[PDB]
């Protein structure tokens, strides 16, 4: 349960985020590549390496898709029904990946949002990532 | 754990630049805020009703330099952590029957304030062998669950 | 997300736990305070002995949580609402300890329902345990 | 991992009487079944559509055969589980990245496995210790990320 007040926070801090979103995804990729290898194999035709396109790329589709879950924040599993098919069905995606990339997104704005990144804020970019996790996880 | 000689130069360069007396209680706070289930092994602690209480409560300040501590102990001894973490093994383990999920937790806890603090000094080369670091000192912790 | 046949599976196993569910469910706590001691700390003023009268009590009160839940399948956040602000915010209970009773709880039912313990009905029924979990943790 | 001599009883005992052709095939099939993340692994294999076609696909019984072998040993080995399973390590973590969570997840599925089979008499300690043991060769597989 997203509380009010997380609402509120979750669309400030990505509010000013910005045009940078795009970027800003692409790095939590490449910092979960880097921190949990493991991640790697669902990528074995990216390029993973540092600069890549494919990951420029990819990180702006995760901005996106998290942009619309701030958007439609009261009515997620809706809009996010077709990635959650994606990751359970086709990807088969291992659950405990989404607490992975979850934790870099949220090291990623902290390194780029100082003012931003207060606890409280950070409390609910947390509960609002779980909530996108659970989403992305229904559909096993 | 084994970092190599380019891991452990990232991790000793941004760790001589840590204020020791402040980040340990960031973790800290933001830990009881972010997983307010861990308030319940801190019931002596006094306010921690809202996030201001938590990161304002000296007593939260205080303790989180120890675990600051502890963990500058664990980059001292990067090949025997458990040794290192015996003592603290058994009292949160034995005692205190802390569930480990939340070692890996707090060190996440503490990457993410690295990050606030650092910025882009906190590059994802950097980030990397802080995990490693932060994994291995969960797991010694553990120990006396394993 | 559960399927129909999801729901018609837990229908079925749990139906056929009958009059037993108070017992089963006292058993499945005690499993989980002797494989799992870490969950003995959220109940320091229980005797967890074997046969202990407040283990047996506290065991039918579970059970019926989750025969409400059956229920209310469709409707579980509803139905579980005070629960899972009981355990969120007065117990605090550590997320991590839902997965160890539910874990119990399959366990006891395959030790005494061997036809029931099919792995689709397994499947199910380690679905509507994670369901309910995610409830009872919605609210910290 | 220590286990007590009744808890070493417990498990032995019961051990000798599961059918070493049958049980491992029945978890490896009910993790496929029940965590359907894990047929990612196991694409040639075949038909993985319906829970009737894992648990009666040859491959998965022949499989399971082997999963169950490196049970038992880890049973006649119960404090150097890390030694026996140094080859399994580098394979599952190495080679394959199979997320360490999934070993906890196959011992669980073990563990209901026998609770299926042997019913009353896997009373809650004998559980207790079959829980102490799987948690080990979990820790032991996973040695190779620590
Ligand atoms: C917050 C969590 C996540 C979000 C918002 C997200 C979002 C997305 C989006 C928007 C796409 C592209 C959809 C399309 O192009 O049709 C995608 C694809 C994909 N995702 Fe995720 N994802 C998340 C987590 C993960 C995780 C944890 C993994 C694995 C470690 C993963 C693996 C993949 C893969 C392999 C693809 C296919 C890429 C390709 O083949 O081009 N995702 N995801
Ligand atoms: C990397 C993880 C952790 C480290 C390095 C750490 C470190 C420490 C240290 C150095 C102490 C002081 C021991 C002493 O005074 O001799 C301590 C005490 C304590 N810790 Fe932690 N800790 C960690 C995780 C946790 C977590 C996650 C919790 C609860 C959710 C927790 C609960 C406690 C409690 C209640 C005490 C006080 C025990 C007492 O005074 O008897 N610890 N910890
Ligand atoms: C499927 C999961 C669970 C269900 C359905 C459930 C259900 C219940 C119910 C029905 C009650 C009594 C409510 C009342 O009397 O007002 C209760 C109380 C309680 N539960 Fe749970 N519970 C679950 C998981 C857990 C877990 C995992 C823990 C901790 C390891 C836990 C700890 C407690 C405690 C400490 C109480 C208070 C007992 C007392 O003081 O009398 N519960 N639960
Ligand atoms: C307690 C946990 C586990 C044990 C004891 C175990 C045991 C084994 C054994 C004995 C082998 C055969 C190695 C050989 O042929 O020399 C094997 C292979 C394999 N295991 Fe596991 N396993 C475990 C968990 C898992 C899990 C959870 C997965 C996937 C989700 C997995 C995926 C595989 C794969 C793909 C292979 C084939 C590797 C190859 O042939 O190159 N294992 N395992
Ligand atoms: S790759
Ligand atoms: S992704
Ligand atoms: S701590
Ligand atoms: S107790
Ligand atoms: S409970
Ligand atoms: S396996």
């Amino acid at each position: 349960v997203l509380s009010p007040a997380d609402k509120t926070n979750v669309k400030a801090a990505w509010g000013k985020v910005g045009a940078h979103a795009g970027e800003y995804g692409a790095e939590a990729l490449e910092r979960m590549f880097l921190s949990f290898p493991t991640t790697k194999t669902y990528f074995p035709h990216f390029d993973l390496s540092h600069g890549s396109a494919q990951v420029k790329g990819h990180g702006k589709k995760v901005a996106d898709a998290l942009t619309n879950a701030v958007a439609h924040v009261d009515d997620m599993p809706n809009a996010l029904s077709a990635l959650s098919d994606l990751h359970a069905h086709k990807l088969r995606v291992d659950p405990v990946n989404f607490k992975l990339l979850s934790h870099c997104l949220l090291v990623t704005l902290a390194a780029h949002l100082p003012a931003e990144f207060t606890p409280a804020v950070h409390a609910s970019l947390d509960k609002f990532l779980a909530s996108v996790s659970t989403v992305l996880t229904s559909k096993y | 754990v084994h970092l190599t000689p380019e891991e452990k130069s990232a991790v000793t360069a941004l760790w001589g630049k840590v204020n020791v007396d402040e980040v340990g209680g960031e973790a800290l706070g933001r830990l009881l805020v972010v997983y307010p289930w861990t308030q319940r092994f801190f019931e002596s602690f006094g306010d921690l009703s809202t996030p201001d209480a938590v990161m304002g409560n000296p007593k939260v300040k205080a303790h989180g330099k120890k675990v600051l501590g502890a963990f500058s102990d664990g980059l001292a001894h990067l090949d025997n952590l458990k040794g290192t973490f015996a003592t603290l093994s058994e009292l949160h383990c034995d005692k205190l029957h802390v569930d480990p999920e939340n070692f890996r937790l707090l060190g996440n806890v503490l990457v993410c304030v690295l990050a606030h603090h650092f910025g882009k000094e906190f590059t994802p080369p950097v980030q990397a062998a802080y995990q490693k670091v932060v994994a291995g000192v969960a797991n010694a912790l553990a120990h006396k669950y394993h």
